[PDB]
């Protein structure tokens, strides 16, 4: 109960940090067809309407 | 990988709401924002030169 | 491209940050008749050029 | 703005030290008929230009 507190002190969320670091960089900004600069109306409206 | 999954999701959603063309359009794909770590000045200079 | 005279279209794909899908999108919408596209295609440093 | 031809009004907001209220103030008083404003709008390096 005195070394157990030390053990709980040394625990650091490194794996959570890795997951958060990789999550913050993955973002989708558009859904475009092949050879088109515009977003597809239907699928992108569905994407936005579902937040 | 996640873009393949997202395209699957969006094609399924198009199939649910009719949209026969969108459901079978496997060529369309999602677009991801840039993950490169580069300064603004370098990127702008390079793209302007390009 | 400026000196050796290489085809610029082939050199688009070698630039980092641009994928082949983006290259195809540029190829399809390079000569659009939209006023904005025409102004950007004929963009001199001191404003639009061309016609 | 010079090369890629981006709209300069949108690029005003991205410059540090300028807020959106200042951007609105610049927008409203960009084309004032005051002689000082007109001279600053047509300012060549060797003094005022324009009319």
């Amino acid at each position: 109960r005195e070394k157990r507190a030390l053990l709980k002190l040394a625990k650091t969320p490194w794996l959570g940090l890795v997951v958060t670091h990789f999550t913050q960089a993955l973002f989708v900004d558009g859904y475009r067809a092949e050879g088109s600069k515009e977003n597809a109306k239907g699928p992108w409206q569905t994407w936005n309407a579902n937040k | 990988t996640f873009g393949a999954a997202h395209n699957q999701v969006l094609r399924l959603a198009a199939h649910v709401e009719g949209d026969t063309e969108g459901a079978r359009d496997f060529t369309a794909s999602v677009s991801w924002q840039d993950t490169s770590v580069r300064s603004l000045a370098q990127a702008v200079d390079a793209y302007g030169k390009a | 491209a400026t000196m050796l005279g290489m085809p610029k279209e082939f050199l688009w794909g070698l630039i980092p940050g641009i994928t082949k899908t983006d290259v195809e999108a540029m190829r399809q919408h390079f000569n659009d008749d939209d006023e904005m596209t025409q102004m950007l295609l004929w963009w001199t440093p001191n404003g639009p050029g061309g016609e």
